RNA sequence: CCGAGAGGUA
DNA sequence: GGGTATTCGCCGTGTACCTCTCGCAGCCC
DNA sequence: GGGCTGGTGACGGCGAATACCC
């Protein structure tokens, strides 16, 4: 099961960062510890944030900050950063999805 | 004396201090001490004396 | 001032100004629609620190 | 016509 | 459960004046 | 055309915040 973290990029390169993630996923081959990457638009927030689908090891975590142009993740602590909700979850994709 | 104020006791532990005194308030691990402690002074990148 | 260039080197409280303006603005509208509480805290704090 | 940085006189 | 000791951050360091240069890039929306 | 976005050479005083020790 994996849960979602947010992900905080130098804000106005977020589709170069979200690229950048999904390549070096797809180079360290963690393929089955990373679900999607979203940056929602309407015709855009979040003005900085990135939406990680993912799972908690200290191996993905240093991971997604050795992506370049990533300060950190955004969560109660920086030792086990924090996931956000199901029905925050379920309201941005309605939002993503109206 | 400075062995009997050590805390630590294997090269892991050591490591793991010396990345936590780097980077303040982050878990550690040991792929990332050891790269973190070969290139403070170790590497021809980050260190180099002329 | 002007430089006399076509170009105004500002003053530095108009930045301050212009950089709490940008997070507060920012900040309703992430409060507006109904952001997950964990990036209104973030931007709570980024307000608070400029 | 404000701030930096450098130099100089007493 | 306080009485001394060590750390940790802040606060501060002369007055007038003259000349010169240089003051935010990036970039793909 | 243009928006907006994020070092490692000072030293003394002094008081507030731990500390350790009984």
């Amino acid at each position: 099961k994996k849960r979602w973290y947010v992900v905080q990029a130098f804000s106005g390169f977020e589709g170069r960062v979200a690229t950048s993630l999904r390549e070096h996923i797809k180079l360290h081959n963690m393929e089955d510890l990373f679900g999607e990457v979203m940056v929602p638009t309407e015709e855009k927030f979040f003005p900085g944030y990135v939406l990680v689908q993912m799972v908690m090891n200290d191996a993905s975590w240093h991971l997604v900050r050795s992506v370049p142009r990533v300060m950190g993740f955004i969560g109660g602590t920086s030792d086990r950063p924090a996931p956000i909700s199901d029905k925050e979850v379920d309201a941005i994709m309605n939002r993503l999805q109206q | 004396e400075t062995l009997r104020v050590d805390p630590t006791n294997d090269r892991l532990s050591a490591l793991v201090e010396i990345y936590r005194m780097m980077r303040p308030g982050e878990p550690p691990t040991r792929e990332a001490a050891e790269s973190l402690f070969e290139n403070l002074f170790f590497s021809e990148d980050r260190y180099d004396l002329s | 001032v002007p430089l006399d260039g076509g170009r105004f080197a500002t003053s530095d409280l108009n930045d301050l100004y212009r950089r709490v303006i940008n997070r507060n603005n920012r900040l309703k509208r992430l409060l507006d629609l109904a952001a997950p509480d964990i990036i209104v805290r973030n931007e709570k704090r980024m307000l608070q620190e400029a």
